[PDB]
RNA sequence: UCUGAGAGUUUGAUCCUGGCUCAGGAUUAACGCUGGCGGCAUGCCUAAUACAUGCAAGUCGAUCGAAAGUAGUAAUACUUUAGAGGCGAACGGGUGAGUAACACGUAUCCAAUCUACCUUAUAAUGGGGGAUAACUAGUUGAAAGACUAGCUAAUACCGCAUAAGAACUUUGGUUCGAAUCAAAGUUGAAAGGACCUGCAAGGGUUCGUUAUUUGAUGAGGGUGCGCCAUAUCAGCUAGUUGGUGGGGUAACGGCCUACCAAGGCAAUGACGUGUAGCUAUGCUGAGAAGUAGAAUAGCCACAAUGGGACUGAGACACGGCCCAUACUCCUACGGGAGGCAGCAGUAGGGAAUUUUUCACAAUGAGCGAAAGCUUGAUGGAGCAAUGCCGCGUGAACGAUGAAGGUCUUUAAGAUUGUAAAGUUCUUUUAUUUGGGAAGAAUGACUUUAGCAGGUAAUGGCUAGAGUUUGACUGUACCAUUUUGAAUAAGUGACGACUAACUAUGUGCCAGCAGUCGCGGUAAUACAUAGGUCGCAAGCGUUAUCCGGAUUUAUUGGGCGUAAAGCAAGCGCAGGCGGAUUGAAAAGUCUGGUGUUAAAGGCAGCUGCUUAACAGUUGUAUGCAUUGGAAAC
RNA sequence: GGUCUUGUAGCUCAGUCGGUAGAGCAACGGUCUGAAGAACCGUGUGUCGGCAGUUCGAUUCUGCCCGAGACCACCA
């Protein structure tokens, strides 16, 4: 599916972290092997390199539901200019709308902010935008549609939100504009850089 | 013109009679922004002077365009 | 079928008629002058000539080479 | 249609084959058999593959079934 | 535009049923002759009937014949129907798409069993109040004895179950009337005066979506496929995109031309009969049996079960039971679609005369309404006429 | 500132040489499950096989005569032009059968050519004649068609003088076959209409109309070069190469003719058998390069097959003409008609292709003093998941685990899985309520004020206003505006290559397979069930082009034993080759003008919500070219 | 669009006009080379499309029809 649905599925096998602390739930402890049957043995007797860059691959795509297709024109952008692959991947990857819209504490995750901009109650510009795929510079300005303020969800994601320090905005004036370019530490660190970027010899 | 459905760009040119449209044409004089409220027309001013004296057929929309930019009226001095 | 060429047609019968007509006074012409060599024939020829070669039938540079050959053997006398 | 008498390996549940049928063939080699490098395309005309199978569902050309 | 028309007056179809020499082909060119010597004009000669190999050369029809015409009451199209055997899956086709029932007798000849098949194929279609005319008396003179013979007509048709004497059965000939004599051109007149009346007018439903069985189909240089069938429920116009359901698997088309039998029209009354043109459809798929309609139509359906009131002895079928592997024939107005027969329980054996209702089980996915008209028949001849009750499958 | 990944495969196991298959990327792809949409492109490659019906090139009354009609009371404003005259139909449209070369792309030459329109300027637009259609009447013919006698004038035709400048000879001047002012002799022009000042006259303005002056457009020839493979095709070619006299093209020429001389090309691949429209470019890669010549564009080509010419300056002319062919038809059986490789549609072939859809509303063409139509060029709507790009099928919470499938088959256990129930939440598409922009503010035409020369106007420059110009048209987009988690996911694989394993059936059957191959009943590969993963409104297999294949090795291999040194030598051309002095000019570098089209790439911007894409700006690959730089 | 013929073992075929399941591949138990294959011996494997009537039961006579396999859609 375009949604995968589960999110805590994939973090079984592939060990993924979306949020602060999701490797043990405290859900009846969730298992690090793989859903199923054969969570017994196969942990590390048949490792391969090319496997591991697979999986990290994988881990890389999955942390903003991002699909192969348009990953590989992501790249396509970042290789239409110079300079180190790893900075301009990733900030081509916050770049992205819905990025932006759950770092701001507004949506208490990713798919509620992507579900907010489809829909048309996020605006960019003093206009509203339907694209959860926007690339940002800037100036971009950023509302709640004081429609959409009476929402159980973002009232919460309002009290309790996430800080970010590279765009600033008022929490409870509920308006943003993108400031600045993050720092390659404060990005999750576990992610690989290599063999992510250099995976990708398709195009 | 070589634009784009539903959004179209037109490049001027005082082409000859026999000559097919949007072929091989004489020179490149500019082009037109026909779609949006701008009035944007870069044009060189340096050889429309030349083929005007040299023989050149105007179209519809080139009387409107050389009265703004003002061509006619140096036209007719021209002329003298 | 295109009800818009029979007319041409039917003009180009009497335009290649008149064209006849007139390239066979050159015809006859210059071969009075070929069988006689004078000043009045060939004068007439080249009268003939240029009043054809303004009409649309001959080239006219057909009529001032033929014109030029003429008097050029005309040279001996 | 083009003159050329050719072998094929028959694919699929047995034989749907009718002694001078109509059929439709596609490419691949085969070491077991020499001197034939086609297949019968079941689904799209007289052999239509379904029954007990429905892993590799593209080949065996089939309908989906439903609840 | 091939041809203008809008119909002022309604659409009526009448057809001919009969045996060889009966005048049944020399009835149906005499009235479309007569009538173009008075009314409006059908320009219907003798090379406008037979068609087909073999058929010009014997008289006799192999697929019906299409004629058309106005008239002062109601506008009539006229269809001619084949009689005799080797050729019943024609004259099923001809015949149950029909809303008269003419019958052609003679007093050059007996009244033959081929009458009484007449009476039934009036009987299973449900056609009431037929039109007889006692045709073709130019032949040795008889002084009272066609009296006799008419009498032995009017309670002829009590073996079927229809009414015998207010039948009006008037004196007359059609083919001194096609010769030249204006006598029996009078009396072809009577004829059809006689068939203005007691025929039921056809069906017409102006609401629902569309359904047609298909007959036959036609290729025109340049045009394509056009079909040959009854707009008998619904209506169709032109730029209405149709499904395709029975027979075979749902097809989606376009129609592109609506003709009337070479004519053009904007809408055309339910039952009356017209021609459409389709849109890059194949004629290994579109085939003679199957229905089009518009989406939301009624459902395809391979088995079901129908309820049966199967003829008597008296009624023209036979006399003898039938076991559990009984597999007969049925017409649903087009085609002989096979199919099995399972009776119910407690219950071995049961003849024509005695019914249960009896599951059907087709040999194609047909696409019938619960309560369609559909004929039972296996051996030449027809045992009953049903309609559906319940689909399983 | 570019700048590449390998893996398996033989032998007991190895180190080799080496042969292949796989992991990608594109398309004009078919097949199964599928089916949500948007914007943008693409969609006869196969039979250059024939194809019904309608369109696809038409136009001018201020060109002429004349005829039909409207109406004005009979004179007649006015419409149609049924016809002769004006231009175009030669360009646009499509398709590659044929073509191995000046067919194509360029550097370049005409000292031998061309060109109506459109701009610089002179001279005239004067005076006569004749017929001539349509018409009317008549013959003939089945119809198509051919005619026989009167009719009128035409910007149609032919004379007359008009004639400086023009075309061709006689002298004085001039450039590597050439450039000019003279003096003469032969010669060659035609057409008026309209609008007005103005007693008409006399005069102007305009559309034109003729011969000279720069111009452009397009065509055409010798060019240098580059241009598919193949010597298991060795000689080829006689108007065919040379000499001259006549023509013939817009022009030099065996282009042709008449009379005389035997030449020319070819080993440094002619002649020939075959394939193929060439080029920009589509795609593989680091590149040298390979590959396909999609569509789109520049150029060549033929309109079922051949020919043969004519009007116009320009065709050997896609819906022009004369004829022979094959075929389909009419025929009263004498004779006639025909060409969808123009758009849609139909038959056949093939797995394989759009709707007999609509409008001149934007540009381009055809005409004019114009509305006006022709505009299947074009502009759009529909169909096609064919190929890209981009958004749905929910969101936050919720379980020591809801059943039921599976597994241990101890079940007092692991799974499915926070998947669900539940809470509201917002509807992108559904749903329905409103507005309908938008390309078209471009576009003619009608009036208000001066500037071109005479003012007396018409007329050309303008500025402003103006009614009117919409197929797409309820569009995409907005309105917290109506309801509603709703109106909507599969797919291939899971031994290894190659992230993804467990039970049951089946027993060298059924099958899989790109390779080791898996099955002699305990199958992680046959087939299912569960689980898993790769990808996704697209998914895997086949048809293909390259890559990895350094597997044609110049860039980047070898020839002792793995494939490979001719058994050697004498040895033409051909490639090389000791050192210097001086001039050098073919390479080598600096310089710009012509280009190298544009588009396509590469980078930067602009815009549709960003992206897809479109446009914008520059970006380069190759030959002239005039200076110079001096080692090789 | 109607024409002729066929439907019989798992396969190919036989073929009383109303009282026949006949042949060859295939399957089964083995002899046996070490085993496979071959051969040999054993002995069995058919509602003779799917229905309703003629009749004495009709596989075999008819009638519809299910399929299929060849032929023909000529006259604008």
């Amino acid at each position: 599916m375009k949604y995968t649905g589960s999110i805590f599925k994939r973090s079984r096998r592939l060990g993924f972290s979306l949020l602060e602390n999701n490797k043990e739930f405290s859900k009846g402890k969730k298992r690090k092997t793989i859903p199923g049957q054969h969570g017994n043995r196969f942990r590390s007797s048949t490792m391969s390199g090319y496997a591991q860059q697979l999986q990290e691959k994988q881990r890389m795509q999955y942390m903003y539901g991002i699909t192969d297709k348009q990953f590989r024109r992501l790249f396509r952008l970042v290789l239409k200019q110079r300079g180190n692959l790893a900075v301009n991947l990733f900030r081509v990857l916050e770049s992205r709308l819905d990025n932006i819209v759950y770092r701001m504490g507004f949506a208490p995750t990713r798919r509620s902010a992507r579900q907010l901009v489809n829909h048309g109650h996020v605006l960019l510009n003093d206009r509203t935008v339907d694209t959860p795929s926007i690339i940002l510079n800037p100036g971009d300005k950023v509302r709640l549609k004081a429609k959409t303020i009476k929402i159980p969800i973002v009232k919460a994601a309002s009290e309790s939100g996430v800080v970010s320090p590279f765009v600033e905005t008022n929490n409870k004036t509920f308006e943003g504009t993108y400031v600045r370019f993050p720092e390659r530490s404060e990005l999750p660190a576990g992610i690989n850089e290599s063999y992510v970027v250099e995976w990708y010899k398709r195009l | 013109r070589m634009g784009r459905v539903h959004y179209p760009t037109y490049r001027i040119v005082a082409v000859d009679s026999r000559v097919k449209r949007d072929g091989k044409y004489i020179a490149l004089i500019g082009h037109l922004n026909p779609a949006l409220k701008e009035n944007k027309c870069k044009i060189d001013e340096a050889v429309a002077l030349e083929w005007l004296n040299k023989g050149a057929k105007p179209t519809d929309t080139v009387r409107s365009l050389f009265s703004q930019t003002g061509l006619w009226k140096k036209f007719v001095e021209s002329k003298k | 079928n295109i009800k818009s060429n029979e007319k041409r047609l039917r003009q180009n019968i009497k335009r290649n008629l008149n064209n006849k007509g007139q390239k066979t006074k050159l015809k006859t012409n210059v071969k009075n002058f070929h069988k006689e060599i004078n000043l009045d024939n060939l004068g007439n020829v080249y009268s003939q000539a240029d009043r054809l070669a303004r009409k649309g039938i001959i080239s006219t540079n057909r009529a001032r080479r033929l014109k030029s050959r003429n008097v050029a053997v005309l040279n001996k006398t | 249609t083009n003159g050329f008498e050719v072998l094929t390996y028959i694919p699929g549940e047995g034989h749907n084959l009718q002694e001078h049928s109509v059929t439709l063939l596609r490419g691949g080699r085969v070491k077991d058999l020499p001197g034939v490098r086609y297949h019968i395309v079941r689904g799209t005309l007289d052999t239509v593959g379904v029954e007990k199978r429905r892993q590799q569902r593209s080949a065996y050309g089939a309908k989906k079934p439903k609840a | 535009a091939r041809e203008k028309f809008d119909r002022s007056k309604p659409h009526v179809n009448v057809g001919t049923i009969g045996h060889i020499d009966h005048g049944k082909t020399t009835l149906t060119a005499a009235i479309c002759t007569v009538l173009a010597k008075e009314g409006k004009s059908a320009a219907t000669r003798y090379d406008q009937i037979d068609k087909a190999p073999e058929e010009k050369a014997r008289g006799i029809t192999i697929n019906s014949a299409h004629v058309e015409y106005s008239s002062d009451k109601r506008h009539y199209a006229h269809v001619d129907c084949p009689g005799h055997a080797d050729y019943i899956k024609n004259m099923i086709t001809g015949a149950a798409q029909m809303d008269g029932a003419i019958l052609v007798v003679s007093a050059t000849d007996s009244v033959m069993p081929q009458t009484r098949e007449h009476i039934l194929l009036a009987r299973q279609v449900g056609v009431p109040r037929m039109v007889v005319f006692l045709n073709k008396c130019d032949i040795a003179t008889d002084e009272e004895v066609q009296e006799l013979v008419a009498e032995e007509v009017r309670d002829l048709l009590t073996s079927y179950g229809f009414d015998g004497k207010n039948t009006p059965i008037i004196y007359g000939s059609a083919l001194k009337a096609l010769e030249g004599d204006p006598k029996w051109e009078a009396k072809i007149h009577d004829l059809m005066n006689a068939v203005d009346e007691w025929i039921p007018t056809p069906e017409r439903e102006v609401d629902k979506p569309f359904l047609l069985a298909i007959e036959d189909t036609m290729t025109i240089t340049g045009r394509g496929t056009v079909v040959t069938g009854r707009v008998e429920r619904g209506e169709l116009k032109v730029g209405q995109e149709i499904e395709i359901v029975g027979l075979r698997p749902i097809r989606k088309a376009v129609v592109t031309g609506i003709e009337m039998f070479k004519k053009e029209l904007d809408s055309a009354m339910a039952g009356d009969n017209a021609g459409v043109l389709l849109r890059g459809v194949d004629r290994k798929e579109v085939e003679r049996g199957q229905v089009l309609a518009k989406p939301g139509s009624i459902k395809p359906h391979k088995k079901f079960k129908a309820e049966i009131y199967a003829l008597k002895k008296e009624e023209g079928g036979r006399h003898t039971g039938f076991l559990n592997g009984y597999r007969p024939q049925f017409y649903f107005r087009t085609t002989d679609v096979t199919g099995s027969i399972s009776l119910p329980e407690n219950t071995e054996m049961v003849l024509p005369g005695d019914n249960t209702s009896i599951t059907v089980e087709l040999i194609a996915p047909i696409a019938c309404e619960k309560g369609s008209k559909f004929s039972i028949r296996e051996g030449g001849r027809t045992v009953g006429a049903g309609s559906v009750t319940e689909v399983l499958e």
